[PDB]
């Protein structure tokens, strides 16, 4: 019993069979096409406004959010050039293109590959862009973070040259080494890690330094937090497991889950830990039924005692005990801050990371006249690098004429905000999100006006077009989930801090009744929270039960 | 195009926001409203209305004669609204 | 809050008798709506004719309770004379293996329904929020595993059955009976609270004042036997045998069904789960204690999600098999390997085991009437046969001497009834739901429109180049509801328009495959334009004997689809 994607991946010889035939063929490809494509970071979509109008959306790769100059200015052409007008920053620190013609689809990404740039794994059953802090802070655990995302980002790149063949025609050697050794490999395959038939399912990690929880770690296959030594010197990282966010309606063996603790290796082990716990996915894991093929399933099942015992014979040595760490803040990166060198950064507010229209045109003119390196932040945001002093300024002054907002003129609930595309180019969304947020924020600000919460305070509002989950909803403090063309399930109980799994509440809210719910909640919230208490520690000291009878008897 | 359709129901008035492209009933279903049918295919009689204001576009119905449509009457599982339409519900035995 | 009306009107009844009772006897033709709801726990639907435009013609829908598709003789004969007498002429034979007699006015309802009593009959149960007619091997074959499925079956039918006397109070005034005793392994297992099953001062120890939230389906089989199309069932029961062929216990499927709504992505056909396996001694518990789960966690809000199906669905089957484990009052053993489904029609002339024949009467949407319906009354009349329902709404001549063959060969025949070799095979595999005039869920024709239809498949088989010994099972229904269980067709029909179908594909000759909805709102007109090339491309590309069913599963709707737009 295996899926109809494991016999596709199967028949494909490394990802390249039908998609290379059906790539010059009509304005589409075919089913076993559509799921190859993936593989290469492109997605065929419809545009579900209009009567079936075909595009390919594309999506980069981008360790760490980092992105050379020359990429930048690359995408931002190719966006005006040949898709929508608009770049999409994600909540894995990537950019989506929407919108490209089948016909110039490999253009697009010759280009992208010809400037310094890859789409290789971008979607697909294999390894996704490997989150890391994106402010480019020299402090050591950072930079060593950064270093240990791109390298593991560099481990699990697919090995088949499919993905140069079809569209075109550096790397530390700890990497090589690593991924060389035997559990582990296929010896004599074009890819000694994934083999012919990759992974069950796609696979996402996040890198960060102990304290700093930008990447929403708890949410990841596999979350790695550098640990230090009192003088800031890093000596190994804390690992934890099985985490993930998709689920579907009313399909109660489907959740999402907060990785485990799983340990600590010395820093040296790293690699090698990684690689043990992504063969342990690779070879156990189910391929009958995609949807309980997640690692999470697997930890679900066998427990993180059996796990880990599991991964041990791969990594071929014992996890030591994990070790205690500080408690976990979300940091947005946002606003005029020091890199520690000198140079300055700049953290550019996006809603949904939605690059267009003249923010777009002025980003790229201050990119491109100052020749900056920039970063995507997994909030959907844009960090402009490695500014003079004598720069901030005329980049201020650039940015305000723009209509790009400094964090002091945003309203708060904006900043920590963060919703998917949904509709129209999504075929999975149920509802909006993108495209509805913005009004909710602003409904969400009147009702604390007519409650007496002041302006300055806010809560973490995430929104979702449907189930899978795509913007973390299932973390937030305030959590819509889209369950029917205007109705949204709402989740509560993720704090400020990402450190907490939300539960719904309430299924089935219509848009135009959200009101009706959220107006009790604050109002017991501002009644009777403790002080400075945020809406996500309140929820789950006071617990559902009591929040429901309020708001039934409201 | 997105119509208001106000359904006046024995429990009580309805408003709902129908699409152009959606079946009366399948909104009203939807929203959670409880409305007779057992076809739903507009050969029969149960899920019987009548237009008070507005119109409905219901050409894939099959039942009622003209005279009927021109009396008002509409088939609520085969009609899409064609405007802001106010339609009494329940109101098959008012025939057979 | 959230009870469906069909709960409060239960409530109200007094176990199924309340406002039945009055209103059966009222002037009128018809009966009011919560009569309307309740008529159906004793086996009558109020219908009216769609034919007739300008007035609602009432008539009632008659079905019995025939455990394994069993009828004895008295039974037969009083059937056929009703529907003469009373009725509109036919009888009906369904995919439950039960008889259907339509067109009863309501002043000769209570008539009708006392002679099937006293003549060995009952239409308890046959609708309602019940256990339903229960599946078991059609042929009378004396074969071990068959036989003690038959057995099962029928156990499980009187496990299930209502116990408050409502029905013989309303029908014969409570008198008889004369009947069998029960089976006391049966009264034993129903009686018996020994894990919290029962409502003990009750009336209806298992049932309640409520009923379940919906019909409930059970089929039983042996390993192999796919005559009842067991996967399409709440609870599908086969039998599993020793090397000798001696009965050790039974493996037990759950949450199967086939009932959806056109629009409601929500509804949809479901295959049962694989749940366990348990010992022989143990079925009875087993099987109630899955009703049980059912009753106690079904939906009674709204009646679409009711099914047993949708719980299994939001639970997953192992969340599922703990909670009757509670009611069982032990674990499931591990589900046994069991061989191939194969498909069996029983038709022609075979033997039983025991020095006697049967014979196995093809008849098309099981519509028995004018001449064949005679004739096969005389043969059964005059040499005293019991006879046997298939789920493939065929009748089975039991208990036939081997003298009698050739006498009854020639009755049939000068009937105009058929041997299966002198049939189109794809009639042979065929079922068509009711559907017009008398269904009120109807959107289209089945049964009225099918034999016109199978037809133009041959007409295309020909065109195309296919033998005609060459067949796939087609299946049509008048509505989504499913009835001839055309979600495990190869070819389905599935009526969404006064004159339209939904084609489903993808099942199998087995029933082993859940097909899928490939093309909406074909027209009647059309169905070639389909057809022709998808079975052109079955003819140009299937593997040596590969069903199309199978070549369809191998190919995918995507090749398919774009074959089909290309022609
Ligand atoms: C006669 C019979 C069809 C046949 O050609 O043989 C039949 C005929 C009707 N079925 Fe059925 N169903 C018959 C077996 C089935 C089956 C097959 C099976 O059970 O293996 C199914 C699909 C399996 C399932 O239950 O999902 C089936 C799914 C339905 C449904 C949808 C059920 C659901 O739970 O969604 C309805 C409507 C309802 O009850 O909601 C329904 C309701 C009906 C009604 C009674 C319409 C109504 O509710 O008033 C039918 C009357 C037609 C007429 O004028 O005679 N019938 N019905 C069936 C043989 C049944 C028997 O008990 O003796
Ligand atoms: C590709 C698709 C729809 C599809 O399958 O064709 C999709 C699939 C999905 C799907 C559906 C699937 O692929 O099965 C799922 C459910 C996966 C599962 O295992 O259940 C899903 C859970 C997420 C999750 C939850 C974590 C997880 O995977 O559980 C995350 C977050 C994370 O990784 O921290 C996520 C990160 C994006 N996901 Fe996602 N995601 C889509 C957008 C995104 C991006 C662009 C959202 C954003 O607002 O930033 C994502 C940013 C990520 C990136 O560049 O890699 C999206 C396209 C929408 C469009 O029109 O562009 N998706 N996406
Ligand atoms: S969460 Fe759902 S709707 Fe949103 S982008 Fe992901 S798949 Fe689409
Ligand atoms: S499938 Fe639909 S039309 Fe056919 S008998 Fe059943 S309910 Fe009636
Ligand atoms: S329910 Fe039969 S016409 Fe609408
Ligand atoms: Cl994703
Ligand atoms: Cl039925
Ligand atoms: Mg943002
Ligand atoms: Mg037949």
């Amino acid at each position: 019993k295996r899926s109809k994607v494991e016999i596709i991946k199967e028949k494909s010889n490394f990802l390249r069979y039908p998609l290379n035939e059906e790539l010059v063929s009509a304005p589409n490809i075919n089913e076993s096409a559509v799921q190859l494509i993936k593989f290469h970071g492109s997605y065929q979509q419809t545009d579900r406004d209009v009567q079936k109008n075909y595009s390919f959306m594309l999506r980069t790769k981008n360790p760490c959010g980092k992105v050379p100059n020359q990429l930048y200015l690359a995408m931002d052409t190719l966006a005006d050039e040949f898709g929508i007008g608009t770049l999409r920053l994600t909540t894995r620190q990537t950019f989506q293109l929407h919108g490209v013609l089948k016909k110039n689809l490999k253009t697009v990404l010759s280009t992208v590959i010809k400037n310094m740039g890859s789409t290789l794994g971008a979607c697909g059953d294999l390894n996704r862009n490997v989150l890391a802090p994106a402010a480019p802070y020299v402090k050591k655990d950072i930079l060593f973070a950064q270093q240990t995302a791109e390298n593991i980002a560099a481990l699990l790149t697919p090995q088949s040259g499919a993905y140069y063949d079809l569209w075109v025609d550096e790397e530390p050697p700890e990497v090589t080494k690593a991924r060389n050794d035997n559990g582990t490999n296929f010896p004599d395959s074009p890819e000694p890690i994934y083999g012919t038939q990759y992974l069950p399912r796609k696979f996402k990690v996040a890198v960060t330094a102990a304290g700093d929880n930008s990447v929403d770690i708890l949410t990841n296959d596999i979350g790695v937090v550098v640990v230090s030594d009192d003088a800031g010197e890093p000596i190994g990282f804390n690992i934890y497991v099985g985490g993930g966010m998709g689920r579907t309606h009313r399909v109660e063996t489907t959740f999402p889950r907060l990785a485990d603790p799983l340990g600590y290796v010395p820093k040296e082990d790293i690699l090698y830990a990684i690689k043990a716990i992504v063969v342990t996915q690779r070879e156990n894991g189910r391929r009958d039924d995609r949807k309980y093929s997640r690692m999470k399933y697997m930890i679900d099942r066998w427990g993180i005692d059996r796990f880990r015992a599991e991964v041990e014979k791969y990594y071929g040595k014992k996890f030591e005990s994990f070790r205690p760490l500080p408690e976990w803040q979300f940091n947005s990166y946002l606003g005029w801050q020091e890199q520690g060198d000198g140079k300055l950064f700049y953290g550019v507010h996006v809603d949904n990371g939605r690059v267009g229209g003249q923010a777009k045109k002025t980003l790229r003119e201050i990119i491109e006249k100052y020749n900056l390196d920039v970063s995507i932040t997994p909030n959907q945001n844009l960090i402009l690098c490695g500014i003079d002093q004598a720069w901030r300024e005329p980049i201020t002054t650039a940015l305000a004429q723009a209509g790009l907002l400094e964090p002091k003129d945003v309203d708060p609930l904006n900043l920590t905000a963060m919703a998917c595309p949904a509709l129209p180019l999504c075929p999975l969304a149920q509802t909006e999100a993108e495209r509805g947020i913005l009004p909710i924020l602003k409904r969400i600000r009147a009702v604390f006006n007519k409650v007496g919460i002041k302006d300055s305070e806010s809560v973490v509002v995430r929104i979702t077009g449907c189930p899978n989950g795509c913007a973390r909803p299932y973390m937030a403090e305030l959590g819509f989930v889209g369950d029917g063309p205007k109705s949204y399930q709402i989740w509560l109980g993720g704090t400020p801090n990402q450190s907490t799994l939300a539960e719904s509440f309430m299924d089935k809210v219509k848009l135009d009744d959200i009101e009706k719910v959220l107006e009790p909640l604050f109002t017991y919230w501002n009644g009777t929270r403790q002080e400075g208490e945020s809406f996500g520690s309140f929820t789950n000291r006071t617990g559902f039960d009591k929040l429901k009878e309020v708001v039934n008897k409201w | 195009a997105t119509y208001n359709v106000k359904l006046i129901t024995p429990e009580g008035e309805v408003e709902l926001q129908v699409p152009d492209d959606v079946y009366i009933l399948d909104q009203a279903e939807e929203d959670g409203i409880d409305l007779p049918y057992s076809c739903r295919a507009g050969s029969c009689s149960s899920c019987a209305g009548k237009v008070v204001s507005g119109s409905v576009d219901q050409s894939d119905q099959s039942y009622l004669d003209d005279g009927q449509i021109a009396d008002g009457w509409v088939l609520t599982c085969h009609a899409y609204p064609t405007s802001d339409v106010v339609i009494e519900t329940h109101k098959e035995e008012e025939l057979t």
